[PDB]
């Protein structure tokens, strides 16, 4: 075939639903796969569709359309562990597998009682850590450079069942204060002076 | 149940270099992807069955040999910085099957540059808890940081005891340039472990991140003054304090 | 439209005498080769001038990889038949595969396996099942049944794959396929052993191969012996036939939406 | 269960002696596929003789047609001669001059 479309990334919320599309316009049909591959891994195979319908395996669920040139991919009951990369496949007339670009999944973590805050951390032998914010807070880069800000990042306290937000930013002038003014924060933020 | 060696790997232009791949499957195709950022799995070669091979898409600068019926070998002839990627093994029990899944090896990555001479293992800091957070929010966030490392070769671990730990970690998924207009930037990478503020009063809890990086091997030769940058674990750590 | 089908055929011959290819497969449109591949060559083919006007060499080049791996797993399934019937010498593997485009637009598929010439296997692609014929057989119809995604491919392939498959080829040779040489008809009569008059009516020249022919007496059907010859081809892409009986006669033929009545 | 050639020896056209024609012989409905055949003038192998590849039928027995061109003659007798598993010895099927 030619050609198969799936969105480059998608973001939804842990506990809900997401729907990952992938359309194909190739010579001939012999079945869709979906792949996942979490990052820095290896994809494993989630679900082959060659018929119309839908398969659900578990929390996830396949779905195809021969007539439009359709599936999708269904989670339900998302989890932090379903942050990954799905990839769509189709095979053609002569067998050949025709690989989508893969959709990249991210889950926003439910945060069930916000803290933003900024604080300044010193090295043992420095950096700022902005933390504890509701996931709708963007992190944007820096402008200023030798200035670095990373992505935000979930980190799960399993045994206190307890998850949070966090963004990091280092330098060598700079203060914790100025840190993530390129970005917009809650109003309510805490800077400890 | 696909192995595939070496998972790093670094190259200097003109070399060449065989990855080995190996099924215990009794699976009759093999298939060797690389996979680049931004598009799909590219087939490079694949091996329909035992004593046959073909070009798949982007053959060039590539060949293979299927060894027997389960050894797929994948050859650059003169790397080249293009050849720059993340190389997948895999099989499938037939070709032309409908329904036959691919099984995929762990990858591997390779990094073709000019000369060895910009590589460098990171250098590794952590960072304590500020004791403002606390105060506010009784939990304890260390900060750990690799700098200054190049190709992006590493993994970062949290170690508390001689033990590691997953828990109340957040590692970022990539690196950062640390020179973001340089085309051979070197990379940053930070991790957090968040710990209970008791945990970490405990003057004999003892917390290290660690850093392995994939470099230079033996093999390859280094005449300069700064330390050959090869294969390493660089940690930095810190003690409890009340 | 006339009905017209997509055939592909598949022969293993185990541990095979001096000559005979261990592999060998072969397409059919209607009755017209149209692709080749054996053991020997190890090369996929055009058997027809218009399939290999219309297919470009990296076509050919993708089904040789394949039908090396058909190949390898034809070897394969058939050493394991040889061991479940304890057979030992040369033994005889068979698939057969296609779909016809009926006139009315229906469609059929079908996929068949023999061993050493008999029936083994049939494919109903309604219930998703594999008939057996025998314990052989059956032991092998729980494997591939145990598959189910691959027998849905199967359905797939054998109603939309095979049926665009067809028509594709149906349009590179349009041409030869789709065109219609009338038949020549004859009667002739003959007494035979004293007493007996034979009458034979005999067709040649015509395309398509499809042609029915009888003998009438007073315009309604003969209750009497009526012997066919069979449809042969007569080596120049045209056929011919016959039908004879014993002795008011005719001899109606029908080819190609036209009639025709021979009066004795 | 071994099936043995049908043998059938016919001209392409209604034959006439004199007239240039084509002599086929289309050997069909056997199992297993070794099979061997030549064309015969008076007890004589025919050198420039064409075939078909072996082909399939759906019951799973093969068939093949050889030809050659050719004038009949009232004197000339053409023969199809076949050998196969099934036979003890090749058998040689007589072209009937189109009776
Ligand atoms: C040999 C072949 C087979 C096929 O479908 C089974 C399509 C095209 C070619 O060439
Ligand atoms: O009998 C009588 C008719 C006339 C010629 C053919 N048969």
């Amino acid at each position: 075939g030619q050609n198969i479309d799936q969105p480059t990334e998608m973001t939804a919320t842990e506990g809900a639903i997401v729907q990952i599309n992938c359309t194909y316009q190739t010579s001939g049909f012999n079945g869709l796969f979906w792949y996942q591959q979490h990052a820095g891994e290896a994809p494993t195979f989630l679900s082959y569709n060659v018929l119309d319908g839908l398969e659900e395996k578990g929390r996830f669920s396949s779905f195809l359309s021969r007539s439009k040139g359709y599936s999708y991919l269904l989670l339900k009951e998302l989890q932090m562990k379903d942050s990954a990369s799905y990839l769509c496949a189709v095979k053609d007339s002569n067998y050949q597998l025709i690989w989508g670009a893969g959709t990249k999944l991210i889950i926003k973590p439910d945060i069930q009682n916000p803290d933003p805050a900024v604080y300044q951390l010193r090295d043992s032998k420095s950096v700022c850590l902005f933390t504890d914010f509701d996931s709708q807070t963007n992190v944007s880069q820096s402008k200023d450079s030798d200035v670095y800000i990373t992505d935000k990042c979930v980190l799960d306290m399993r045994s206190m069942d307890f998850k949070s937000n966090s963004a990091v930013a280092w330098s060598n002038d700079f203060a914790c204060a100025n840190a993530f003014n390129n970005s917009i924060i809650p109003e309510d933020t805490f800077f400890p002076s | 149940g696909v192995t595939q060696t070496p998972k790093f790997q670094v190259l200097k232009t003109g070399q060449s270099m065989t990855l080995q791949c190996a099924q215990d499957m009794n699976h009759n195709s093999m298939y060797w992807y690389r996979q680049d950022p931004g598009m799909g799995l590219r087939l490079i070669y694949y091996s329909a069955s035992e004593g046959t091979t073909d070009k798949g898409e982007v053959p060039n600068g590539y060949n293979v040999s299927r060894l027997n019926k389960r050894e797929f070998s994948l050859r650059l002839e003169s790397a080249a910085p293009s050849q720059t990627s993340v190389y997948f093994c895999a099989s499938s029990v037939w070709t032309g099957e409908g329904s036959g899944e691919l099984f995929f090896g762990e990858g591997s990555r390779l990094t073709v540059l000019e000369d060895l001479k910009n590589v460098f293992p990171p250098e590794v800091a952590v960072f304590e808890p500020s004791e403002a957070e606390i105060s506010h929010t009784q939990k304890a966030t260390l900060v750990c940081l690799a700098t200054g490392f190049y190709p992006d070769h590493v993994e970062l671990s949290w170690w508390v005891n001689g033990k590691e730990v997953h828990s109340g970690v957040c590692t970022d998924p990539q690196p950062l340039k640390e020179q973001p207009a340089l085309n051979d930037s070197r990379y940053a990478l930070s991790s957090r472990l968040r710990v209970s503020a008791t945990f970490w009063q405990n003057p004999r809890n003892h917390f290290r991140c660690q850093v392995q990086f994939y470099g230079l091997s033996e093999n390859d030769e280094w005449t300069q003054d700064r330390a050959k940058p090869v294969t390493q674990i660089v940690s930095a750590e810190a003690w409890g304090r009340a | 439209m006339r009905t017209h089908s997509l055939r592909y055929f598949r022969l293993g011959v185990s541990d095979p005498i001096h000559g005979v290819p261990e592999f060998i497969s072969v397409g059919y449109v209607d009755s017209h080769p149209i692709t080749t591949y054996d053991s020997v060559t190890r090369q996929k083919e055009p058997r027809a001038p218009w399939m290999a006007e219309n297919l470009a060499p990296d076509h050919w080049e993708r089904y040789t990889q394949l039908l090396r791996g058909w190949q390898q797993m034809f070897k394969v399934e058939l050493k394991r038949l040889q061991r479940h019937y304890n057979h030992s010498g040369s033994h005889t593997y068979q698939r057969m595969i296609g779909c016809e485009l009926l006139e009315d637009g229906s469609t059929t598929g079908f996929l068949q396996y023999a061993y050493d010439g008999q029936d083994f296997l049939i494919f109903n692609k309604d219930t998703l099942s594999w008939l057996a014929v025998d314990n052989v057989a059956h032991t092998i119809k729980q494997a591939w049944e145990a598959n189910q995604h691959e027998l849905l491919y199967q359905k797939n392939w054998l109603e939309e794959e095979c049926i665009a498959w067809l028509k594709r080829f149906l349009e590179y040779g349009k041409d030869t396929l789709q065109r219609t040489e009338p038949p020549l008809v004859r009667v002739n009569r003959k007494e035979t052993f004293p007493g007996v008059t034979a009458l034979f009516c005999k067709a040649h020249g015509f395309y398509p191969p499809e042609i029915y022919m009888t003998w009438m007496k007073n315009g309604e059907e003969i209750v009497q012996e009526i012997d066919y010859g069979d449809i042969l081809p007569s080596g120049d892409g045209t056929y011919q036939a016959w039908a004879s009986i014993e002795l008011l006669y005719s001899c109606h033929v029908e080819h190609s939406g036209v009639h025709m009545v021979l009066q004795v | 269960i071994q099936r043995t050639p049908k043998i059938q020896v016919y001209s392409r056209h209604p034959a006439e002696n004199g007239k240039s024609n084509f002599l086929n012989c289309y050997v069909s409905g056997f199992h297993p596929s070794d099979i061997e055949v030549d064309l015969l003038k008076n007890g004589e192998r025919i050198e420039k003789v064409e075939h078909s590849d072996l082909s399939f039928s759906k019951d799973w027995s093969f068939y093949l047609l050889y030809y050659t061109e050719f004038t009949p003659t009232e004197k000339d007798e053409y023969a199809c001669r076949v050998n196969h598993v099934t036979l003890s010895q090749p058998k040689i099927v007589k072209w009937d001059r189109d009776m």
